[PDB]
């Protein structure tokens, strides 16, 4: 969901 | 020789820590997220930063990370002396905080931010720190 | 052309190595990272992208760069997607004198990058300070 | 006895 992940 | 000359000061966010060097004729910085506040990880910080710039004298706080061998070592290694941005940088890891999972990638888009922007023709940090360079080397 | 970047991965000792070179110097950037993932590859991206002026980095296109998350901070920061054996060598040369191969790693950047009449790193400021 | 540690 966030910029380094999901 | 002040195009040599850094600034290294530790921070503190989520109970984490973050090393700052700032370029002090410019203002560019480095930063990072480290596990400890230690000689090893500071001293791998400053070999890091030896590789990138060329680092003459950094001012550290002169703390417990500094009185045991091993920054000691990698600056003699590197030929490094020994002789309100954290505020700022917190504010703009602050903006970005929630577009990031981890505090480590807040850090580095607050790097890029601080050293991209350009407040006017007026330069930004990373232009500034080039330009300082490149003037004493010819 | 001062903004274009080559990022390539190679390995020691069981541990992955990223490598950044600026094309137009020679100038690396290089760490070990945990694993060859999306996730640690933007890491190693952005704070690049926030060191330099980078605008375009030539990846070799494998499994690390098929997911949401290089691709993510590439755009955020601004990036177009379109040395190891040296490296290495260095790498062999210093290794004895630190306990851990990251250590090792950030020396032999240290040389490659001083060693001269320019060095690699007198080289990238003065192809960005002329395109400034 | 190393640069980074002993
Ligand atoms: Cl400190
Ligand atoms: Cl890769």
């Amino acid at each position: 969901p966030k910029i380094d992940n999901g | 020789s002040s195009p040599g000359i850094w600034q290294l000061d530790c921070t503190h966010l989520e109970g984490k820590v973050i090393l700052v060097a700032v370029h002090v004729a410019s203002g560019y910085i480095e930063a990072e997220v480290i596990p400890a506040e230690t000689g090893q990880e500071t001293a791998y910080f400053l070999l890091k930063l030896a590789g990138r710039w060329p680092v003459k004298t950094v001012h550290t706080d002169n703390g417990s990370n500094f009185t045991g061998a091993t920054v000691r070592a990698a600056c003699d290694w590197a030929g490094i002396k020994q002789e309100s941005m954290n505020k700022e940088l917190k504010k703009i890891i602050g903006q970005v905080r929630d577009q990031a999972e981890h505090l480590k990638t807040a850090v580095q888009m607050a790097v890029f931010i601080h050293n991209h922007k350009r407040k006017g023709g007026g330069y930004s940090a990373g232009e500034r720190i080039v330009d300082i360079i490149a003037t004493d080397i010819q």
